[PDB]
């Protein structure tokens, strides 16, 4: 039917609705502990298994809100010692499981808003299975989306220039994830212990459009403020203007390859594949 | 997976890792 | 099951229990157990050469940095299948180290 | 070999290397995680530290 | 509400406009119109049953095609100038004419007049000739608008 | 059990109705009904024979297509507005119209009455305007219901 | 052996069964019938010969398609309800109703009667209305059976 | 038409047969002992050859009996110092060459047993060309496969309880390897040297299916006892029953993914593309 | 239309000019050198941005002449201190770039001659924008393509033995690099600077054919004198014989797969679908 | 990218790669 | 491959690798 | 990959130190 996800008082219902044929649920099981011997006299090795397993969840869903879709990124990103619970609606699985973002992985959800698609939000949730009563931490920090109310540009400020994304093609895909945290092994649980830890987490945001007019203006204006200048211990503001509900968001570009501009045969345009912002410290 | 002298360099961290989301 | 969940007669005895199988070490800190470890090494060696042991452990707020003061008694017992517990290292805390 | 200790004595055979033996237990080192006993023979002898 | 009614291909009065004048782009001699709005469906199921449990919406637009066969300069100009433009040759550019169209059709026993509007019609290709041996010229149009902006009684 | 029987098409009466009112939305001047329950089969084999093991049943809808030649302002417009409204232009939104959908039919010695009901039929494309020169404007509906929610014999 | 001889279709007395009872489910008024058993062939070839070495069967089933124009509300309402049920409505299972086919046909001058009989013949779709202007609702199904059962002649 | 892989009395006639324009025989060149220098101050590298090169030999094939695949995994798993002699039907190549299964690889020898097809079997062969002279080594280790002659499900049993595996869709694939044994590099000749190692093997059988009915109890049975429990030193016993002629192994589920459930949209059933096991010490 | 590469008086024109919806110019801009904090007591991280970005530029386009295709190749890999300057015809990029070969890439330039295709060349070139004023170092090693006039076949010569290799289904790619070359960060500007080295390049020639008669006799003498010898210091001349105006050329197969032979099923023959050769010391 | 104790043993050398011709 | 100041760390093992059953 | 001479040396440090701690100095 529908998927429930919950940290105490916070809710949100992951519908688990897809095309066709597609997977909406993936649950692997591991024994990522147990030591099978690469050598010795024998034709087979010795094996001991001695720890908790693996068991990871992969979630596929659409949701019909931007509010819900910012209510989900939130619940994944925030530190709590409070357990995030999952609801399966499928009768292979027990009622309630205690769940980890993804054990060391930058995505644990994907959240993309395509061009053409009007209150439709793809899902992707990556989340570990771990012991119910092994919820350990002491830090508390409750992760807040900026949101606002207009329908502006998506505006790209740095040293004192605004760059607005072109709107068209404009495709948006957010990806959250809590890498800090500590899956860790336990003895003789079937499950493993959560290190809940108020550190520094994965929030990038992915941008594609077409560039059609003041090509230019626009491509240079963001490569020469953005690429071309050192930004110092600052970085990119990147406000949203109140599409998607999104307000503003302190950013950076990381990395080798998170901008590019592409020139194909018989077009009189320039196509953007990817334009990747990490979030960066503001949340003083 | 790094060897010297057939002996494992690697800690044996107890750290899970599981497959990134989607996309 | 555990004692006041089962109404009498519907359940099997000890269930869903089985037989411990793997090894366990057990560490014991001035008579308390440690809860979080995740690794331990212990050498036993001939007069040349010193007797030592390595426990690895998760902390939080550095709250379990704090159970281990230089010369604190350690005990590491260790049980293999459903074997009784031997204690295979008593010794004394020389160094504590927490890292990121 | 949690009862083992230096100075006691271990059968060991080892076909691919020609041994087939009794040894005196020189050290034991025992690694959880990995699941090894690591039985040094005959005689332990240092590095830098000798 | 309104009956159901025939409606007669040969009483529809199918205009052109440009977009910005509002003004009148010389069009006639139609054989075929279809206009078609369209959205994507994805249609959506669940985990444990086989049964459908929501269908949504995207990507609109309306497919035009249009069979005629009275050739027209004007529009073919248009068509090659792109939007505010007329021109006797291909341009080199990445704007295309878009064209607002309108068809007026009363029904078979007049218990309405049906008008449609379709706004930014634009036509991947122009037939410019299509001359066939013993046949006049035919022109087959297939084109995309954005949306329907009208679809109404007209009648008086 | 009821005798096989012959089933005249002009004897067919069509019924479409809002599912939230159970209201008729007025349509009329059919030409081709089609109704198909359809559900994809997976064929399933074992390790150490030719032979199917099992058959499964999986994502069920069904097709419904309609050609009909009387145009229906009131269908159009509910198609429009989407659930529980009626528009006269496009509407930039992600909810389709669903559809109520009944058929009512005689066999042709009046052995019984075949009543075909489908829930929640949706059609990603309306045609407006259908147009061909000599003709009356045929329209073409292709679309997906969630089930058949009856099929009786309904003579009594 | 016997002399192959000519078959007239219209000759043919097609019986669907129910694996469970064996009981009749009631079906009438064929007009074409086409059953297929097929296997799936692989034709390997070797090193450096261009002829092929062998050919392998690997993948068993019984083409069944039928046309038929006498509705039967026991064999919809079979289909419906899926394996020893009876339904007026879409089932939300995975198991399709498996049915027993058997043809017997004689030869057009007496030679032999053609019986084949084919198990577990399931159908992805059923047609429920088939609606054309001035015609008998026509009804195709197509479908696999797991095996033919028997081919013999069955004259006395 | 066959190619013929032999030790002494043993002999497998391999038929190199596929559809259509498959490759049934790649042999790949190497040398993989050439120093070619990273630097200098030339335009173009100074190059050392000194070595022995490198012959790989990769067969596709299909087998007609289960006793002959069985015989295969067998000859191919085997630690003896008698030459391994593989026969090619094609002129390019010399009557008999003396191989070792793939020189470090976990799989030399591939058998896929596919949903549908009876006495048919997929065999991909990977081999590594070594100098008939110097096959060098101590110890003999017979494999063999259990057989028996019965028609049961395939079984899993791991702490008193069984499993037994839908027959519906189900593919066996066994994978056989040994890794530990050395090929080695030989100045001033063509081909290398083979130390047979009397030690460890690779061993993995990978089982694919659908769960059709008693859906919970079927896959909940088998996560729980296998998954969900630890093993020690001892594992599960996976018996085929008589299935492809095959009986009983002890085995364990190995690493990160070893079971997968996937769940799709629009179906009323639970798909496990995968589920490994790796055959653990048994033979005396 | 073209693009201009040139180097002082050495130009070379290449046509931008591609098939349908091809990429013709990829612009990726990146920041390599940003310290993002892995850790941290913040929800999103510190950084900290103080040096050069990162331009690369990648160029697909077709060469209507060999004798054009060597100067490319020339111009590329030469050692020369006098900047590489490119023009784009695109108005988003500045009238001239300097640039680098590919940063630390054995493949900055590649050409294609494939089997038809007469006077059409395939060029990928990968190039990395640097600082005109910081082009640093003292050699000067130009780089010259052995030319000739002939006609004669694709000449492979070890030890005496000559082999001409099949014309048929015959295509040759040539790929360039230079790995050795360093491109550094610098503080407070935008580009990175280019340290010339008068080191080794890279410079590949791949062929691909099929070889349709005396298969044995072609494939063994071959295999026998460059695979199965060792060849010491020196190597292979491949000579061209004037195929593309080529000449010859000193080459030794480098690796663990430079040649493979694949055998089809129901076809007569072999395919090489490469045979790799990588140019050696030669000059003095 | 490889870490003793936490801290990184690559070095920070300063040196570029930027993509391989496409072919 | 692996380099402290340029000089490799990784061991000239002679040790053949060859490729995997294709699968 | 470039490994740091530096980083390994002076990360290990406490490691090379120790079996002479274990023996006194
Ligand atoms: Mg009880
Ligand atoms: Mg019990
Ligand atoms: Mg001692
Ligand atoms: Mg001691």
């Amino acid at each position: 039917v529908d998927a429930t996800l919950s940290r105490g008082g916070t809710s949100v219902d992951i519908p688990l609705v897809e095309e066709g044929g597609e997977i909406l649920l993936s649950s692997t099981f591991g024994k990522p502990e147990v030591n099978v011997r690469k050598s010795g006299g024998s034709l087979n090795p010795r094996v001991i298994d001695s720890w908790s397993g693996l068991q990871t969840f992969q979630l596929v869903g659409k949701l019909y809100d931007y509010s819900t879709s910012h209510q989900l990124a939130d619940l994944v990103k925030t530190a709590s010692t409070t357990p995030l619970e999952l609801q399966i609606p499928q009768d292979a699985y027990p009622d309630t499981v205690t769940v980890a973002p993804a054990a060391g992985q930058a995505s644990a959800l994907t959240l993309e808003y395509p061009a053409g698609r009007k209150d439709l939000v793809d899902v992707s949730l990556s989340l570990t299975r771990v012991d119910p009563n092994s919820v350990r931490g002491v830090g508390d920090q409750q992760a807040t989306t900026p949101t606002t109310t207009g329908t502006g540009p998506v505006e790209v400020t740095a040293g004192g220039t605004t760059v607005q994304l072109p709107s068209s093609g404009l495709s948006v895909e957010r990806t959250v994830g809590r890498p800090n945290d500590a899956v860790r092994r336990v003895p003789r649980q079937a499950d493993p212990r959560y290190e809940v830890k108020a550190k520094v987490t994965n929030d990038v945001f992915t941008f594609s459009f077409e560039t059609l007019d003041n090509i230019p203006a626009t491509l240079n204006a963001l490569t020469d403020n953005v690429f071309r200048e050192q930004l110092g211990r600052d970085g990119v503001t990147l406000d949203f203007n109140g599409l998607l509900g999104l307000g503003s968001v302190k950013a950076i570009p990381v990395g080798s390859s998170p901008f590019r501009q592409v020139h194909q045969a018989g077009r009189g345009w320039v196509t953007v594949p990817t334009l990747e912002f990490r979030r960066i410290y503001s949340n003083e | 997976n790094a060897t010297i002298d057939g002996r494992q360099i690697s800690e044996s961290t107890g750290r899970y890792r599981s497959d990134p989301s989607r996309r | 099951p555990q004692l006041g969940d089962s109404k009498l007669g519907e359940s099997q005895l000890g269930s869903p229990g089985t037989l411990k199988q793997g090894v366990e070490w057990t560490v014991v800190v001035d008579g308390e157990e440690q809860n979080n470890v995740w690794d331990v090494q212990v050498v036993d060696t001939a007069n040349p050469f010193g007797d030592y042991a390595v426990f690895k452990m998760d902390d939080r707020g550095g709250q379990a940095f704090e159970a281990y003061p230089r010369g604190t008694r350690v005990e590491a017992y260790v049980s293999e299948g459903t074997e009784p517990l031997d204690n295979r290292f008593t010794g004394y805390v020389v160094e504590r180290r927490e890292n990121e | 070999l949690y009862d083992a200790e230096p100075g006691d004595t271990i059968d060991i055979t080892i076909d691919p290397r020609g041994i087939d033996e009794e040894f005196v237990i020189a050290a034991i080192e025992y690694r959880w995680g990995v699941d090894e006993t690591i039985l040094t023979v005959v005689e332990k002898r240092g590095d830098v530290d000798d | 509400a309104t009956s159901p009614e025939g409606i007669w291909s040969n009483s529809g009065a199918l205009t052109f406009e440009d977009p910005a004048d509002d003004s009148e782009i010389l069009f006639a001699g139609v054989r075929d119109v279809t206009i078609t709005p369209a959205y994507e469906h994805a249609e959506l199921y669940t985990i444990d049953s086989t049964f459908r449990d929501e269908v949504k919406r995207y990507e609109h637009n309306v497919n035009v095609e249009i069979t005629y066969a009275k050739f027209s300069l004007e529009f073919a100009q248009e068509w090659l100038g792109g939007p505010g433009a007329t021109a006797t040759a291909s341009q080199d550019d990445s704007d295309p004419m878009k064209f607002n169209l309108e068809n007026v059709t009363p029904s078979a026993s007049g218990g309405f007049e049906r008008t449609t509007a379709v706004e930014n019609v634009v036509f991947p290709e122009l037939p410019l000739d299509s001359a066939t041996y013993g046949e006049y010229e035919e022109y087959s149009l297939t084109g995309s608008g954005r949306s329907v902006t009208n679809l109404a009684d007209t009648s008086g």
